């Protein structure tokens, strides 16, 4: 109906749009009426509708300035209103653009702007760019303030006030504020829980009314560093039109004593007599510490003042507080129950599609050349968070800059335009930028996802089997369970010797289940068991439970299975509630080495043996390691498979690489002298040759014999 | 607002919000750097410099500059926040209106609306700077009043204000002329009904406005002969004693809260009104020299709210107590002891106000530079509620003053006749003219460029149907 | 009212005029009451806190409060999650000395505020609220309200497909058409998660001697040892015989002694406390 679409108009007026006649019959607008044009991020504008028949039907026409002032490209739709309500501005105060005017001489106003208006009548709104074709130069300007506000229509009488200093460019674009979901991607299951939990509430507030509830207030947004949490923030803030009022924490709590808390004060204070309003407390783990850090007195005036605040807005304001921090255990624990940030929503590092969006988004004003295979640096790039990929492609494009270099005179402080045009990024540059960036999300325990289905194990047919009904049923069909009266399966306990790609199955069923995948090995436990870490297992299964349905991995366990993290273990998975989709997989080489209180029922009771795979499954691992290598043309595995009885994973990966390192050293030596794309049958036998079993029979002898103790022990 | 507040204020202000203030340093024999750039103490020295202040000898830091200040040290641009107002005057009435849970004052308070103990300090910002006298005469007719009567007079005084540059972004009030109330005068004191007063005062303010002066503050005599031969007066205001009464104070702070200055970075727009009240006492010797002050902004909202009254002891103000209607809570006013220590002292009984005022300094244009002044005038017609002494307006009078010159003409004696405040006030009030006509009346007797103006305004019937009336009387 | 951070988020020296005023006010208008909530954050315990300011206002609190005894018609209630979080003077005689302890509720319990809470939503006809609160094991009142308006919320996210966000108005049709349905709870309960059990607590059992099957002897062993007593302490008192404390089972894991603890405790209608092993 009105959402017409947009068109480049052939005129260039700025308070002008062109319609086709039938869209003129259908909304009952005509020729010169001025109405009311809503395009993008709620921006809108006033424009007088002219017919115009050569439009298809339901089409109009408006120039680049307006698309460009409602954010708007071609194709899209705009919403037009009657505007029959404006008045004529009765003084419009207006700068121009600085470099625009470099070079004009006399007064701007009456060369440009003194014809443009009179007899024109043209309605404007304050924000809008309006631009003025005057002799051999193009001048475009700012409505800065319009009487009356918010816009008006510039009649002859109106007094136009051209005073003023000249206005910088780069404040509208290297500000770029107002950012759409369109800047953002790879997170979207966290941006729809955020647009629920606060849109919602704001946006139609009659919902919550006919129900007869009170919405959640507070929401705390947490994740690695990095990750995006202030820019979604402002995202959702700017979508909603809201009165967003972002606080930070350093910039509170850099004020003299006394001022800090008048500051929180005055902030809240301004949200609610303005409601709605979107309260933005970014780095709050900087204004309310745990209580085991600093305990001066400055530090605990300010934490009550925020108590107070949060616990004085609960009434009918609609007022969104949005708190961001990067662990849940660094934040006050009296700040996380009801009636205060009581949602939670966990960010985590994105998956290869994620990283292709991010790479997309950043690089679409580099000046790359056609050599770019994006999603190969998406693949290669595991563990980048959004602002290593800002890194990544900032430390691109210097490099070409250096390798551009030669060309250039740093004494000179001119450039000639020909060497900025050839300037341009190549993959060179971007395996040179991933061989010196420094990504650090990894280090500490994150939330991740995985996406490896029933292909990359071999064999395993039964235990497959097994996992399946022991997890896939529970999460897909709660149903049954509650018909049942069956409480799900917490968590099952893997066993056997290492190689035989544990990990894997773990991976496996945490995409079964579509349920993102927590890792946490050896080195992380050790350091939390000597206290030296910054993180905790109550902050792990908090993370777990918040971004459920979690699977939580838990690696080489015996080393701490040998004890108050055992403690602290055991009461976590008692505390978790079982209908929540958290499942805790555990590994280890030394079962009866763990102690007997995991095993226990309500727990880790499930044990499951994970034998060396067979011959099949050797084949199917060869396979699969060398998708993505140059194979000898007619080269068959069986044979090398049927050679390696009795050999883990790790083992056959150990083999494949030698293989290749043979390859690799004889195709340089080639190289050098002056070949070998592939790799021959005689350097895998080399490989065999240097092949080596990485488990004793003794330890296969144990392992068979606590397997078959532990079928006794369920065999009648 | 999403930014500034969006008021209109005096052209003073805007000018200087328009400044910086900043003051220029040059290579200090300290700096350890080439030419260009800048280390610690070759910056440029912010217009607030405590430091700057206390070495040239002044008290107090030219508002403008604290709002300077307080812009400086919050409201990041482009980020960071959306605009908290930075500056509030204080308000120490219990909000009746708050509800908890809990019912109205009187019967119910929480934690929430329970006005915190109020913390007396000495003021460090003084809204108007320097008060000055576009000529003697102004006062010294003011003080013959009490010399030919003997008894103690008052008057508010109007005049517009204008830069100073002698303080950093610092103000002057400029007086024009001074007007006198109706006040029953004794010896020892004055008593004037408010009521009549201000009903009197108002007119009297359209008029003024109209003229293009304002109000701009109140002086009265504090004058006692001494026994000397010649003019010598006693000295009861000094350091040893008190420098103003609670009375005088209390009466300062209640017309400073009923002329708000209106300014665009407050929530409510307004802010520690512009209002210098003005004492003459005499200094240590005979002579009559005036004094100048302005309770400071806690005062001013401390006595809205009562909680406020004179006491026996000349400077010390007597505290109420609580009841409906009236909370009052504990009051501590810090004081700095000899060895730099900031020391509390609950003061229930009675507190000293020097921790309720902030000083100005008053002054006389220079004798050989260009006067401005828009009245010669101040020896002539008798001023406005002079009843008691002979003084006395009356047409007998105007035929005494204004008819030898006004029959014949010499323009130039005419037009320095006619640019006297209280003529053209009782002219006004005679009503023989009409609205234009007094318009121009007083476009001609205070302005510049007056020759056709005057011209017009003989060449009017009005001033033909005056003169003759003037003539006809004796 | 006088909250605890608000009244330690005042500046120093000002923390202590707010409780001075509060008590004589207090005086001065008899009857009266005040309730310090959260008195633990400005009266925590001696060794938690060091600074100056901590110690004057305790003392300014204990002052107030010994020197309040009197005839004046004036009663202070406190209140503080941790019961030994309190300063241990403020523990005495003229002070808070008598204590009560909130438990978390029973079945019953939870229905009545699933009832009081669920009294204005437009709950589909198909709601089973005994079923809930059968369900709902541990969940606090708190608890219970969240539960609902994740209920509420889950509901309006079901039915948000028919409705346009563009539009700031909603078809009336489908504003009156909201409902709350049985599965919309589940799903709140699958969300849900309650933090009281977190810690020792209160929490009343409903076990009879038809849970358990056998053990008669040891039936009637606790009978005799818990039940007479309680129930019939004139006896004792008679014979002089005071009732014994303690009783220690031990025997193979598994066995139901949580459940004969339970009986126990029905039988005399005692509340029941339990500590795990890792507590
Ligand atoms: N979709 C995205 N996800 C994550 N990071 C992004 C995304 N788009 C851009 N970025 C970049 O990632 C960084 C996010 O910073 P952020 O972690 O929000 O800062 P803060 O420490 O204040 O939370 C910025 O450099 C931003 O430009
Ligand atoms: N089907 C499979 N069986 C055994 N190992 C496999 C299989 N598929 C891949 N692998 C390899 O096994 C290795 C397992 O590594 P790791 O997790 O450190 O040991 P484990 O799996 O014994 O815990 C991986 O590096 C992977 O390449
Ligand atoms: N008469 C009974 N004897 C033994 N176990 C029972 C009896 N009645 C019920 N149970 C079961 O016993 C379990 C409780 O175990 P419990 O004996 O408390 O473990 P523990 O002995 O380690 O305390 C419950 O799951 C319940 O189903
Ligand atoms: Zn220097
Ligand atoms: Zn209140």
């Amino acid at each position: 109906d009105n959402m017409l679409l947009v068109d480049d108009a052939i005129n260039d007026d700025n308070s002008v749009i062109a319609i086709n006649s039938n869209t003129m019959d259908k909304l009952e607008l005509f020729r010169g009426d001025t109405v009311l044009v809503k395009g993008k991020k709620r921006k809108d504008t006033v424009l007088i509708v002219l017919i115009d028949d050569e439009l298809e039907d339901g089409a109009c026409r408006i120039n680049r300035v307006v698309r460009n002032n409602l954010r708007i490209r071609l194709g899209d739709l705009v919403t037009i209103h009657p505007c029959p309500d404006i008045k004529y501005a009765t003084r419009i105060s207006v700068l121009p653009i600085a470099d625009t005017i470099e070079g004009i001489t006399g007064n701007l106003f009456d060369v440009f702007l003194k014809p443009y208006f009179v007899e024109a009548y043209r309605p404007v709104r304050k924000g809008d760019h309006f631009v003025v074709r005057g002799g051999m130069r193009q001048v475009e300007f700012k409505v800065v303030d319009v009487e009356p506000e918010e816009y008006a229509v510039v009649a002859q009488d109106t007094i136009i006030h051209w005073e003023g200093e000249p206005i910088n460019r780069e404040d509208e674009e290297n500000n770029m504020n107002e950012v759409g979901y369109d800047d953002i991607g790879g997170c979207r299951k966290q941006m729809a829980q955020i647009r629920e939990m606060v849109e919602l509430p704001l946006r139609h507030p009659q919902l919550f009314k006919a129900i007869g509830i009170k919405p959640p207030r507070g929401v705390l947004m947490y994740g690695p560093p990095g990750t995006g949490k202030t820019l979604m923030a402002r995202a959702v803030a700017n979508e909603t039109g809201a009165f967003f009022f972002l606080i930070n924490g350093p910039e509170v709590m850099s004020k003299m004593a006394g001022e800090s808390e008048s500051n929180l004060r005055k902030a809240f204070e301004e949200a609610e007599k303005n409601a709605p309003a979107i309260i933005f407390i970014d780095e709050i783990d900087s204004i309310a510490p745990k209580r085991d850090k600093t305990n001066g007195e400055v530090e605990r005036r300010v934490v009550s003042q925020l108590l107070t605040l949060m616990d004085g807005m609960k009434a009918r304001s609609n007022v969104v507080v949005i708190a961001a921090t990067n662990r849940p255990n660094s934040i006050d624990p009296a700040l996380r129950r009801f009636g205060r940030f009581d949602r939670e929503v966990d960010i985590g590092i994105p998956d290869a599609t994620g990283r292709l969006e991010v790479l997309r988004i950043h690089t679409k004003n580099m000046k790359l050349a056609d050599d770019v295979d994006l999603e190969a640096l998406a693949a290669e790039t595991h563990g980048y968070v959004g602002a290593d990929i800002a890194s990544l492609c900032s430390e691109a494009a210097m490099q070409q800059i250096r390798e551009k270099m030669d060309l250039i005179d740093l004494d000179e402080d001119e450039i000639d335009a020909e060497v900025l045009d050839s300037l341009g990024v190549t993959m060179d540059n971007f395996r040179f930028a991933l061989g010196n960036s420094n990504p650090s999300a990894l280090r500490e325990t994150v939330v991740e996802s995985v996406n490896v289905t029933w292909d990359d194990v071999g064999g395993l047919d039964e235990i497959k089997e097994e996992l399946k009904e022991t997890v896939e049923y529970p999460v897909l069909h709660p149903d049954q369970y509650t018909k049942f009266g069956l409480s799900p399966s917490k968590g099952v306990l893997f066993y056997g010797p290492p190689g035989t790609g544990k990990t894997l199955l773990a991976k496996a069923v945490a995409t079964e289940v579509s349920a993102n995948f927590i890792s946490v090995k050896g080195p992380e436990l050790l350091s939390m068991w000597y206290g030296e870490s910054e993180s905790n297992i109550r902050d792990i299964f908090d993370k777990a439970r918040a971004a459920a349905p979690t699977v939580v991995f838990l690696d080489e366990l015996d080393s701490i299975a040998k004890d108050r993290v055992v403690n602290q273990l055991l009461t976590e998975m008692d505390g978790m509630n079982a209908k929540k989709n958290v499942f805790v997989i555990g590994a280890t080489n030394r079962p009866d080495q763990i102690d007997p209180a995991i095993l226990r029922p309500g727990r880790l009771d499930q044990l499951i043996y994970v034998p060396l795979p067979d011959e099949n499954a050797r084949l199917s691992i060869l396979n699969a390691q060398l998708r993505k290598t140059p194979l000898e043309p007619g080269l068959e595995l069986t044979a090398i498979a049927k050679a390696t009885q009795g050999f883990s994973g790790a083992d056959l990966l150990y083999i494949v690489q030698r293989a290749a390192k043979y390859a690799i050293k004889d195709s340089i030596e080639a190289h050098r002298q002056h070949p070998v794309p592939y790799i021959t049958k005689e350097h895998f036998a080399e490989a065999m040759k240097t092949a080596k079993r990485s488990v004793s029979d003794a330890e296969l002898r144990r392992y068979e014999a606590y397997s078959q103790q532990m079928k006794a022990s369920r065999g009648q | 607002r999403y930014g500034p507040l969006r008021i209109k204020e005096l052209a003073v202000d805007e000018e200087l919000e328009k400044e910086d203030g900043l003051i220029p340093r040059q290579k200090s024999k300290l700096c350890k750097h080439g030419d260009r750039g800048m280390c610690e103490y070759c910056s440029p020295l912010p217009p607030w410099d405590k430091e700057y202040h206390e070495k040239n000898k002044i008290k107090h830091i030219s508002f403008h500059s604290y709002l300077k200040k307080l812009n400086e040290n919050a409201n990041k641009k482009e980020n960071g926040s959306s605009y908290i107002s930075p500056l509030s005057e204080p308000d120490f009435r219990i909000n009746k209106r708050c509800h908890n849970g809990h019912e109205p004052w009187p019967r119910g308070i929480c934690s929430k609306c329970q006005p915190s103990a109020i913390t007396l300090q000495q003021q460090e910002f003084r809204m108007v700077d320097h008060v000055e006298f576009q000529k003697s005469e102004i006062i010294n007719e003011f003080i013959q009043a009490w010399r030919y009567t003997g008894m103690q007079r008052f008057g508010y005084m109007y005049g517009s204000y204008s830069k100073y540059d002698n303080t950093p972004l610092g103000i002057k009030a400029v007086v024009e002329a001074i007007y006198e109330p109706p006040q029953h005068d004794e010896q020892d004191g004055l008593t004037m009904d408010v009521e009549q007063v201000k009903n009197e005062m108002l007119q009297i303010d359209r008029q003024a406005q109209e003229m293009g002066l304002s109000r701009i503050g109140l002086i009265f005599t504090d004058l006692s002969d001494a026994g000397a031969g010649d003019g010598s007066v006693f000295c009861k205001r000094h350091k040893d004693s008190f420098f103003l009464s609670s009375l005088e104070v209390i009466m300062a702070a209640r017309h400073q809260t009923r002329h708000p200055n209106v300014s665009k970075y407050s929530e409510q727009g307004f802010f520690s009104s512009k209002f210098v009240t003005c004492v003459i006492s005499g200094n240590l010797e005979g002579e009559i020299d005036i004094s100048s002050y302005q309770v400071s902004t806690e005062a001013e909202a401390l006595v809205t709210a009562d909680m406020i009254s004179g006491s026996t002891f000349p400077s010390m103000a007597y505290i109420n107590d609580t009841t409906d209607e009236r909370y009052v809570p504990e009051i501590f006013y810090m004081k700095s002891n000899e060895y730099g220590i900031t020391v509390k002292e609950n003061a229930k009984p009675a507190f000293p106000v020097d921790y309720l005022l902030v000083t100005l300094t008053h002054g006389f244009p220079n004798t050989d530079t260009e006067t401005n002044s828009k009245f010669v005038s101040s020896t002539g017609f008798p001023w406005s509620n002079r009843q008691a002494m002979g003084q006395s307006q009356d047409y007998q009078e105007l035929k005494k003053y204004l008819f030898n010159v006004a029959s014949s003409g010499d323009f130039n004696l005419l037009h320095e006749k006619i640019s006297n405040f209280h003529l053209l006030l009782y002219i006004n009030s005679l009503q023989i003219l009409s609205p234009d006509e007094w318009k121009l009346l007083i476009e001609s007797a205070v302005k510049n460029e007056w020759e056709e103006s005057l011209l017009k305004l003989v060449s009017s019937a009005g001033w033909q149907t005056l003169v003759m009336i003037l003539q006809e009387s004796g």
